[PDB]
């Protein structure tokens, strides 16, 4: 993990939550529950199809090979025609998997830029209102009901609500 | 009491991914970019039909080897098929000039329109129909290639040839001839009387004179005697003269190019079958919506990009314990 | 975001200051203002004039195409000359527009890390002596005169500054 | 930096700790000392030699050039060859400088990451019971025996230790 | 109370980039490394200024074809510019061997300097200003390359020729000659009297024998007749010898070669601007600062680098809302 | 009281490397993937030792100037090295027909053995031993090359030869011959009385007629006579015809290719060290573990991939104060 929230201060992943790659679980006075951010897990989506999209589309117009002959005085051309077919589609094998090999990484850490991101989001809103776990967790200084949760899981959580 | 967690999402899926830094790496979700199968078939391409040569090759088949039948007249094709080593080829031995520039220009062209330029009984004063050879048998019994006739003396006399044709269509015409390399001096004597020949040929822009060379050569095909076969694309309106005092293979049909376009020339043993396709290689047909594919770079039709890989998955979920 | 600083905790850009990439913007009891990071701009200035010049010196010797010409019975050379040169001029058009969408990205990414080191630049300074807002800003537990922002601008802050 | 890190708030290197990349530096009651974090220290050198592995692999199958020669009237496929020979051991020789320029980068702010990502192991778990310095050290508000860094040092730190 | 906080420029510029991740992002400063015009002119390259064949080919100025006169004499020149069809070529229909290889040789040269090593008065038994034809028209009047002679017997008498130029230069010598070919055997004695003819031609390098072909050929420029020509590099003190008892064509004017250098031959329909550039395509030049452009590959001076784009912008500032 | 502190490693090491937005930057450690480095020799390559033609070209070795007898047996070579501008090659002035395209053939191969195909005293009715001249010297005396013949007549005789050469090999035969060219048709008569001679050579696949070109040509060695030299492959079971009234160059010696393999033609002006590697460059061996190279492109071996660098370093470390 290069930003450390994925495998790093978080163990593993929440097979429960089938709603989407980033999300929430909660355990309030009226139970617990999941709910998929749909905020991150669209400017994520929106990430890797255009990111799919574009290692496709920066390759439609690769190399094609044509078939030529040559008979036996023209080993010379002959030799020379193999190796520049073999030479075009050697380097653009190499683009092909050096250009994936680069952007699986660059995939990775953005969902892991993301889980930061969002860690973030609720830890800059909740201050002295809770405790971190440190685990990935939050613990309230006061009670939260099930319209509580939603205030943060939209972007605006109200500070006035007493401490310890 | 309360809480709130941040996570993310996790399932079961096995597929894994590489990254510079680590291999082998287990994905929530990915994306296969890379066709790894055919059909195994050689297709039609977008409802037109291949020409497939069997035991033919292009000069079998252009020439007309009597043992190449089947292709005497061929419809439009979308791309020709030709066996690494076809049987059928030069039955009666010598050359072929410029034969790889003129299979180059096969893989520009869609449609051959066989017409007779100049009819086998037009000849009043040579023989036409006794120039067969056993090394070109139809059916047992010596013959010859089609599209040329080898003319020979008629009542011990081989008057000098003057004929000429003019192409009057509107359309390239591939016109194709040749000249016989005999063995030794009788031999040149009994076809043709004359000692001394040659064969001139001319049009806008050819201007070529062959004198055949009488020699001691291996015997091939059970010859020692040999055949040598020349072309030229006669464009609309000029025409082409043929001089001769002997050795002469005057042609009797030629190839109006009527569909230039897009073509190739595959080298596949495989063998027709009874299919359609958007992308054909030597080995199989592809129906695909990968980005990529590893089958065969010489190919055609609106295909995959071709790469040597033999996997190429790319990420797009997250990791997964 | 990839560090989530710009356009995440942090809503929009501040048109007033025409002054560099990074500053600062205070209100103290002298009045308002804003003064431009001359440290994490020069910084900043270095990392894509370096860059922009080393994807020039990258393709300076890239690939020239010569005319050359063939009669009517040279195709297959005509038609290895002409491949050979779409070829290469193929994959430097690759090169360039694939290295400047690598690029751009690594640069936005940059300005983005640049400004969430600003921020913790301040904030693993003001520890107690301040409460971080959560959208960019902090709250003095003390007043903060116009040389007490000089002294957080150029790196040494004093502890000794007693609380609430 | 462009995680901030190495050579940002924290602002150098330990001469001392010559037993691996990422460590630690205490002094409580029976002494100094160095130990070597061998946890993020083999998922960094597991990092770099399978970086320099890949950039090799990548690259086994290139181009080579064969000898050929031309008579006085060759002289069009005689630079046709040159040139096509010279374009591949270009484009080879800009694909392995470009890789290096891109992988040296990611390679230091892998470092820094990791830095950064141990200065967050540690502070995720001595959460009230240490003061963050914000040079790189904490400071307990308890005493730490020889036996507590040890604890801190492989991952589960007791939180029970009372405060001030 | 009071307060501080950290944030980022911001501005009023819409200009965007891409990223593999989002295109179509407007960020505050951008730099544009993309030269995407010219000045639809073809200018001096550094104050040397082209040669522009115009409606001449490098066959028509070589051999010296009558309406390409413009190209007598011809300055040092920085690159050739040649129409795609210029219309005067070969005004005698025929051919000229090893030609690609010559116009390569061209785009290795930036001066010729003709000099005459075979006066057309050193020809005493022979005929020399008779060899016209109205094939290569001259204001209204039957004339023929300049640069070679068309000799003709003289007084119902060929002699054989040996004639002999040593080049005494301290330069490389471009030499052309030709052969004519008849079309029938009256024509050959008409012209020359001796039926059965040949050329000759012998260095340290070149040794060959040329016969003309005599035969029927399609009437071009109105003539079946054709004058094929040929060329060699004449090395320093080497020498060139010419024996021939017919249809030879021989050299009159020939090309010392001062200045090789680097030069290109343009395919161009554009003429003689009055510009000077560091940078010329064959559209038109470029006068520009950026690293990239996407004008024409086909390029020759001090030029950005040629890319297949419409549009390379790179991003220096940050994002903006 | 009491402290917990988080730092990483740092050294004394000076060595920099370079990034896309910085240059030289100092690491604690780092790994060059770059050999710059040869030993300045010629080796045998994985103890198998090259062939170092001297003052020797492949011509010369291959026809056998006598000035290259050091070359007249060769062992099985790795690979093979000429020099830019061998002095020993055609030392009678003249041509060696599709010379690159053997020289090609040639980096296909690792050993000939050379072979008696028709022995000098078979020549009956030719003179076989006075076909010698002062442009290839032995030892000061007037030589020829060794692999071939030149006969001349004898006894004011010159009788149409006809020689058979049957390949009764498993290998491939490598067979040389040539044609003289004369200056005069005093001379011709003089080494082969009949005034218009010719060579016809013929295979399964060659067919070829030559007829002298006695011609006045520029002295080149001290002569203006030329000698023009072919080949061909000979298969296995196949014939070779020859046909002569003169002129004829007779082989004499010819070649079994006993091993194809990968090989090379190195232009190099190095001699033999005496040493061995596992890849081997123009200017120099390579012994390294290195993944890249800039010493030469032309290698062959397993070797490093050329690069045209002069530094390539990885970051292993980190930054280092
Ligand atoms: C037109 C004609 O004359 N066809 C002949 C043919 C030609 O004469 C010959 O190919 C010359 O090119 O000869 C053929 O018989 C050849 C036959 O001759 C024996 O002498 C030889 O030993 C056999 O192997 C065989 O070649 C032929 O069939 O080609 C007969 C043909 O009628
Ligand atoms: C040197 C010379 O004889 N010039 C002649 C030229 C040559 O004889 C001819 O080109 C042979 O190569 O002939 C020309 O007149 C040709 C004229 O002849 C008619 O028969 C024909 O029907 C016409 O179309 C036309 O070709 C010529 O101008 O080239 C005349 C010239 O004087
Ligand atoms: C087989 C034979 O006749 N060898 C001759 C050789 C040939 O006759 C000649 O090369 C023809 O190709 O002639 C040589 O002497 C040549 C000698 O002749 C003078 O006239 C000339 O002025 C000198 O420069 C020189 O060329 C020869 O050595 O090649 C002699 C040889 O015996
Ligand atoms: C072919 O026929 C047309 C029409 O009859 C004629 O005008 C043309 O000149 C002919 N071509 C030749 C070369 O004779
Ligand atoms: C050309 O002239 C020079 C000097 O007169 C002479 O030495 C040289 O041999 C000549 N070249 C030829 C091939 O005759
Ligand atoms: C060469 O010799 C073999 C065996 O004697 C024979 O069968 C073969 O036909 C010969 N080759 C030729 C072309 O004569």
């Amino acid at each position: 993990g290069l930003f450390g929230a994925i495998a790093g201060f978080i163990e593993g992943g929440w097979q429960g939550m089938v709603d989407g790659w980033y999300g929430y679980h909660h355990s309030n006075e009226q139970g617990s529950g999941y709910a998929a951010d749909k905020e991150s897990t669209q400017k994520a989506i929106d990430g890797v199809t255009n990111k799919v999209n574009s290692i496709i589309d920066k390759m439609n117009t690769q190399f094609e090979a044509v078939g030529r002959e040559f008979n036996n005085l023209e080993r010379r051309i002959e030799n020379l025609n193999k190796k520049m077919e073999d030479g075009f589609l050697d380097v653009w094998t190499y683009n092909a998997e050096l250009l994936v090999l680069m952007e699986n990484e660059r995939t990775l850490d953005f969902h892991d830029s993301n889980v930061k991101n969002l860690y973030d989001k609720v830890r800059l809103q909740l201050r002295d209102n809770a405790k971190e776990l440190g685990n990935g967790c939050f613990e309230f200084y006061h009670k939260c009901d099930n319209e509580c949760m939603e205030s943060i899981r939209n972007g605006t959580y109200n500070y006035p609500q007493y401490s310890e | 009491q309360d809480q709130i967690c941040i996570g993310y999402h996790a399932n079961n899926s096995t597929e894994q991914v590489d990254t510079i830094m680590e291999k082998n790496v287990t994905v929530t979700h990915a994306q296969d970019i890379l066709e790894k199968t055919h059909n195994g078939k050689l297709c039609d391409l977008d409802g037109v039909k291949p020409l497939i040569l069997r035991d033919c090759s292009v000069a079998g088949w252009l020439l007309g080897n009597p043992m190449c039948d089947e292709f005497i007249n061929v419809p439009e094709w979308s791309y020709i098929v030709e066996k690494a080593n076809p049987t059928n080829d030069l039955c009666y031995p010598g050359s072929f000039n410029d034969y790889e520039e003129l299979k180059y220009l096969l893989s520009r062209i869609n449609h051959f329109e066989k017409i007779q330029i100049i009819p086998k009984s037009s000849w009043s004063d040579h023989e036409a129909s006794s120039g067969v050879s056993s090394a070109c048998p139809y059916l047992g019994s010596p013959s010859f290639f089609r599209n040329v006739v080898w003319l020979i003396k008629k009542n011990s006399a081989y008057p000098t040839i003057k004929k000429s044709y003019n192409n009057t269509n509107q359309e390239d015409l591939l016109v194709l001839w040749g000249i016989h390399h005999p063995n030794d001096a009788a031999e040149q004597t009994r076809l043709y009387q004359n000692p001394t020949t040659y064969i001139s040929i001319g049009t806008s822009t050819l201007n070529q004179r062959l004198v055949p060379k009488i020699a001691t050569r291996s015997k091939v095909n059970g010859l020692s005697s040999r055949m040598e076969f020349f072309w030229t694309i006669l464009k609309p309106n000029d025409a082409i003269n043929f001089e001769s005092n002997g050795n002469f293979i005057a042609p009797e049909y030629a190839y109006k190019i009527v569909k230039k376009g897009d073509s190739a020339i595959m080298k596949s043993e495989l063998e027709y079958g009874n299919c359609n396709t958007k992308c054909q290689t030597p080995m199989g047909a592809i129906n695909s919506s990968m980005p990529f594919h590893n089958i065969h770079p010489l190919t055609i039709g609106e295909c995959p990009k071709y790469v040597k890989s033999n996997r190429l998955v790319l990420a797009t979920g997250l990791r997964n314990s």
